[PDB]
């Protein structure tokens, strides 16, 4: 219901992208999906992968071996872990979250940019 | 010995009429045509056949043959019964462990096999297959020697050959007479019935019964059945073989014609001042079960490809069916697939267990010879065959497809949610075979006991639980789900892995399913087949499947324990 | 995958006007369709679900009339506030697609 | 006629060395053990082995052997390959009308037949039927005396025959040979080969030809044989069959020196001395059409028990499934009946599509036969089978499931879906017995090719779209999915059935769904399984099943024409 | 979302019951299914059965052959024809809405009282 | 079919006080379990649909606590315009059964 990004700007090539969306005003561990969008420059959205409430994780197929999101449920957090990074991939990062019976991605978060250069 | 028959008048039809004669030791022959008496009056010499059609006696030095006769007498059957997956040594063992008293040592007992197998000339393949389909053995000239030599361990004084040269070449069936020629002379009654001898065969003889439509028409030494037809109005031509000359006579070169020419002869008349002159279990139940076991399992051992091949098959399609299925998905398609593979895996089970059908059929002729003849009961024939053959032929299926599919598919990741499954898939392997075994038992054909097998499954699997549901059928239909064993499967394998499911991603429904019409967990889907969601739901379809083996092996036994055994 | 395909990736309009956004599927949605509007700076935020039904918070110029493979948003009578990037997106099958967008101006 | 053979050296191994001899106009027979030459050197003589293998010639009257020889010889199986459902006029009637020419009237091919049936004795049976299992027939003693007649149809010069005796009687075994001996007298030379004869049968012959393990032992007359043998250095005694007397001298009372006596004879010189002296279709495509379709059709009408078991099984199963799933509801469980009584219509529709297998593999023997003979082309042989068994019996069970079921269940009730669904059933009937010709045609047994369907049969059947979601398979199994037959026709029932309906009642959710995950209308379920909503997604399914019975029906045709005919 | 029942308030024994809802503020075509209850003097509801939005229909296995349920488009009826009646369902007649997708019976009529008497 | 019971038929309380209603189901219902309430001379009135719930029109005095087979309802602290006949119905299988009512009454 309120989502909010953060992680480091920049990232040199080949290691490892975090980020960390904080969630506030609804547990994690209850009712939604919670999940990753990236924007490219040049405009074009691309959908990366969910964490279920209960746990359960479904990536997309283009970003194979080199997705995983984890949960913190401690305090409603859940976690972008984009390995092995090429300098393509310098987009902007969306949390958001998916009602399951309405289907729709119905909150978003504001949006952090991600520069992968050397 | 001599047996002494009087008046023996056998019915179902009468098909003998009255015979006479005496059976002195010698080398006695029983001819005639094929529907006559050549094979019945033998089955009554040697208590084959049924008491209540038989109305004259017979008689052995003077007394009755007693209830002991069957176990002091040997009977070799016409095809072969040995065990052609068993070597010559083994058979001979099997026959002197459940004949011969429990009172002598295996050092006395080896020593008479080897007087046995001495005395007939198998030292060169007394440790050789005697020979399958899927094994080269013995060939087929010793297979007879080796069936004579099963009936030879407790030394009995009467022998009952019946056929001993059909399915022989002329070369071989020489050299199973000129052995039991010599077999004659050490005191050992010999009576048989040869279909069409050769003159090389016929000079050996020492007595003849000629039968044909139930009528005695020769009985006395057979060296003057040609003399006697010759003064009877008949004459054999030269280079004539005398025993086709005699069945010549019998198609008219009249039965009645000729039987009377045999009532006013000096043949019959010194026959009827000879009868006139004389007239006026064994073992325990343990170690039956131990040797009948035995036999069965190296029976199983020495036929890999048919439980090899049931292995590979297993290991082929669980590789198969885990990589259809590979890895389920908690989604909208995750209850079609799990609702697919399960029952994929049970109805497999009830399929392949129609290899069951060929247990008691292939062995039935080796079962009513070897019942007659006093090796075992019908308890731990049944019990002996269930425990080598049927026992762990199905546990091995049942764990192999448990062990492949069970990580690869992604099933529910617990320790007792494993052995359930395994335990689910081992009870519908067991009542599908003791129902196929409850069909199979008694009957002697395979594949109308195979079509009655597949019938019964496919209305089995209609009441499943997949293809209609079970709540919607009309109550005078909805009684007949009870008597089907995929369904009993089938819902203790759903019970088993729909518990603690979701199968709508981003909606937690098992607190509250907003918009119906949904079917977002596992336990409304389970309601919705109609399956209780208590621990008793589950335990309650094994309760039904262990109720039905005790059914089905019954059932199996009692076909066994009442069949016509004669 | 199901891809999506907005073929008019511009316009160019004025105010008052209506003007008509189309969007081409690869396979059969069957009204699992989604629009949403971005203006520059911020997130997407949604503005149709299920191909017909609209969100509480946008004015009744906006309507989406598909069925099918064909699928359309129509805005009659834009006002100023109404300029941006429109996305459309499906959620039958499971990676979820977005189709290209298109860029709303200003004659 | 006169046969008259030279140095003929027969490989495959060569299981015959070099064998000489003519044969004059009389009764000849050819003699010895088994795996001999008594079966080779006749098919050799009768061009039924290859000619890759022959090396010497075979010559009659001076002129060697044409291809109208096999047309112009009669060539007689040992067991019977008469149609046993037929009767005895018209069994003569076919092998009269694919023989004889089309210059012919019917008057006067039926006087040729008249000719053959009062020359045989066939008189009070000529117009019993044959006999098969399931009718009470003609003896087989007259089966035997009906096959020599379908080959005496174009009148012949030369007979042979294979095992005239073989599987026959003693009695009956002289009734034969007495009437192959008054043919003798008119001039038919006539060959043939038994296995061992009796005195009554030997003191009828002209020639003999002695042969054991490829080599000649003896060939002149039959009389001379005894003659011979007591010149090189043996001794027949009394009482003895001379047929048996010869087969005794095989077996050692060698081979190589046996043999050599006879090169040295007076009776392979005057052999020699003869051979010297010498050396030195029609049919049209459509009446070959016309009859074979014709018989082809009399026996499916005279096997009853075959035919209508099949009709009353379809119209009860008809009925059960009916009664099941009667009137379908549009509620929570109308996916679940749907999807499961069109899967379960789609997959009865293959699995009884296995007795497909019994049509190319029962009749082998029979075609082999007649087609060396030269009755009809093997396209014609194929088209005829085809036309009048495969297509009749395919047609029926189609039209009655539909019938039965459609309006009890409540299916849509439209005039276009009814027939859709009985053009549907009948594509996916003919594509699994075309599947089932193409797998059985050119063997000899039953079950290998009844198991190899039926393990096909349960791996198409996976991949029909109702156990696993063909969309969730990974993409290097998922091209499977296109080699499966329930799979055309369960898409294309499901398309037929589930476009216009609606299974949440309550819900209108065909102009929008509201909260997913639901299922509410059948173009939802329908892509949900991979199903294309168009028109060309239903009749793509039946241009894929016409494909394959193309296919299928040329791998059966083409396993017939280059089938081993020899 | 406005209903109304009319009809005999008064029947003989043994011949038909008729009732008539009519709907305005919504098209019975459009959208729910439209339905029956009855409430017995001694007050036990029981329900009787619906007539869908598309025509089909569905009634309670006790009212076997008894009742059936059609409908009037052109107007926005449908009609309640319980036949061969017995003096006792003496009830008090209601006619009512299914949403659906809520699954409960959301509005309801007035409610019409039949007396089965000779 | 699924019969519904409530054995407590009456009821006798005051104001402001807590008074607790019992249904109880004879085979599973998956919280397919609504409430109406029936003021004496008119048409039953929807109160909780899926057995937690409550419509827009009602206090949140009322709540549904209920799972498997056994659900419930309670009505904390009462007013004098909830005094009526509770009704349970059952919405999983296809003949829908009422309970039996439960009259409650004013001290
Ligand atoms: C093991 C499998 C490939 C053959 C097995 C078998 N499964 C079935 C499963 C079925 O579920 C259907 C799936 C969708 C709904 C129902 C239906 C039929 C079958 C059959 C046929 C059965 C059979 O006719 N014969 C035995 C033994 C054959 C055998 O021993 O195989 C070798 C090669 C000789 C070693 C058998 O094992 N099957
Ligand atoms: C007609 C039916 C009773 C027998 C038929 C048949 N259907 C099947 C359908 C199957 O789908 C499964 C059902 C649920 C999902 C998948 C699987 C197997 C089968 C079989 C066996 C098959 C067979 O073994 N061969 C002929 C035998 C006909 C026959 O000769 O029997 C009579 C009584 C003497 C006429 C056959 O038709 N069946
Ligand atoms: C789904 O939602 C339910 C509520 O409807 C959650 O279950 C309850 O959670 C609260 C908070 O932890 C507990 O106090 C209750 O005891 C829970 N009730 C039951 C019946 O379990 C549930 O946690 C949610 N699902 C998941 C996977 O978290
Ligand atoms: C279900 O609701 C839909 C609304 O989306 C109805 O379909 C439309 O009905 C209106 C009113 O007559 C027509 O003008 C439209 O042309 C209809 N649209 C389509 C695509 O057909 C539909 O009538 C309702 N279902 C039923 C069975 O009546």
């Amino acid at each position: 219901v309120q989502l909010q990004e953060s992680g480091p700007g920049l990232v040199k090539p080949s290691q490892s992208l975090s980020l960390t969306c904080t969630v506030t005003g609804f547990s994690i561990t209850s009712d939604y999906a919670w999940n990753w969008i990236r924007q490219f420059p040049g405009k074009k959205l691309e959908w990366m992968g969910y964490i279920n409430f209960d746990g359960g994780t479904t990536y997309n197929p283009s970003l194979r071996g080199r997705i995983s999101i984890t949960r913190d449920t401690s305090k409603n957090q859940f976690f972008l872990q984009l390995r092995s990074v090429t300098p393509e991939d310098t987009a902007t990062y969306y949390c958001a979250t998916f009602y399951g019976a309405k289907g729709t991605l119905d909150y978003w978060g504001q949006g952090t940019s991600v520069t992968v250069s050397s | 010995a001599v047996l002494s028959f009087h008046n023996i008048c056998y019915r179902v039809k009468e098909i003998l009429s009255n015979i006479n004669g005496i059976m002195k030791p010698g080398l006695n022959a029983i001819l005639g045509p094929t529907g006559g008496g050549k094979s019945s009056l033998l089955d009554v010499l040697a208590a084959r056949k049924d008491p209540s059609g038989l109305s004259g006696d017979v008689l052995i030095n003077g007394a009755p043959r007693p209830a002991n006769f069957k176990c002091n007498s040997g009977y070799v059957v016409q095809d072969d019964v040995v065990m052609g997956t068993l070597t010559v040594r083994e058979n001979l063992q099997f026959s002197a462990a459940l004949r011969l008293a429990t009172t002598m040592t295996n050092h006395e007992k080896n020593e008479r096999i080897n007087r046995v197998i001495q005395e007939l000339g198998l030292d060169k393949v007394a440790d050789s297959k005697v020979g399958t389909q899927f094994i080269r053995g013995v060939s087929g000239g010793e297979r007879k020697r080796t069936s004579i030599g099963m009936e030879l361990i407790t030394d009995p004084s009467i022998l009952f050959l019946d056929e001993p040269t059909t399915g022989l070449d002329s070369s071989t069936a020489n050299a199973v007479l000129l052995l039991l020629k010599r077999m004659s002379k050490q005191g050992r009654t010999i009576i048989f019935s040869i279909h069409q001898p050769r003159y090389s065969i016929f000079k050996l003889f020492d007595s003849l019964t000629l039968l044909a439509s139930g009528r005695l028409m020769f009985h006395g030494p057979a060296q003057e059945a040609l003399g006697y037809f010759e003064s009877a109005g008949y004459h054999c031509e030269a280079y004539n073989n005398p025993a086709d000359f005699f069945l010549d006579i019998i198609n008219g070169d009249l039965i009645e014609k000729l039987a009377e020419i045999y009532v006013n002869s000096s043949f019959y008349k010194e026959t009827k001042a000879e009868l006139h002159q004389l007239s006026g279990y064994t073992t325990s139940f343990c170690h039956q079960l131990r040797w009948v076991s035995k036999r069965s399992f190296k029976n199983l051992l020495g036929n890999p490809q048919a439980s090899i091949a049931q292995i590979i098959v297993t290991v082929v399609l669980g590789l198969v069916i885990g990589a259809i299925y590979f890895g389920l998905k908690n989604d909208s398609t995750g209850i079609q697939n799990r609702a697919g593979v399960l029952f994929f895996l049970t109805t497999n089970q009830c399929f392949s267990s129609v290899s069951a059908v060929e247990l008691f059929v292939v062995e039935k002729k080796l079962f009513i010879h070897e019942y007659i003849s006093g090796y075992y009961r019908v308890s731990s024939y049944f019990l002996g065959k269930l425990l080598s053959d049927l026992l762990p032929m199905r546990m091995l299926p049942s764990i192999i497809f448990t062990c492949i599919v069970y990580f690869m598919l992604g099933l529910k990741p617990k320790a007792d949610a494993f052995f359930v499954m395994m335990f689910t898939l081992m009870m519908v392997a067991y009542s599908a075979s003791s129902m196929a075994l409850a069909i199979a038992a008694g009957q002697s054909v395979v594949s109308v006991a195979t079509l009655l097998m597949t019938i019964c499954f496919v209305f089995m699997m209609i009441f499943s639980g997949l293809l209609v549901n079970l709540t919607t059928i009309a109550s005078w239909l909805s009684w007949l789900q009870y008597f089907s064993i995929p369904r009993y499967g089938f819902t203790a394998l759903q019970h088993n892995e729909f518990l603690g499911q979701n199968f709508c991603p981003g909606l937690n429904a098992t607190g509250n399913n907003p918009c119906n019409y949904a079917t977002c967990t596992g336990e409304e889907y389970l309601v919705k087949q109609g399956i209780d969601l208590s621990p008793w739901g589950l335990w309650k379809n094994h309760v039904a499947l262990a109720c039905m083996i005790v059914i089905f092996l019954t059932i199996a036994y009692l076909k066994l324990l009442f069949l016509k055994k004669y | 995958d199901i891809v999506l395909t907005q073929s008019p990736s511009s316009f160019s309009v004025s105010l008052g006007d209506r003007v008509t956004i189309s969007c081409k599927a690869s396979g059969y949605i069957l009204n699992r369709l989604a629009w949403y509007q971005q203006k520059p700076g911020n997130a997407p935020r949604l503005l149709i679900s299920g191909a017909t039904s609209l969100e509480t918070g946008f004015p009744s110029r906006f309507s989406g009339t598909g069925s099918g493979k064909d699928y359309t948003l129509s805005i009659s009578s834009l006002q100023t506030e109404d300029v941006g990037t429109y996305y459309c997106q499906q959620y039958w099958s499971t990676p979820w697609t977005f189709g290209g967008g298109t860029k709303l101006e200003i004659r």
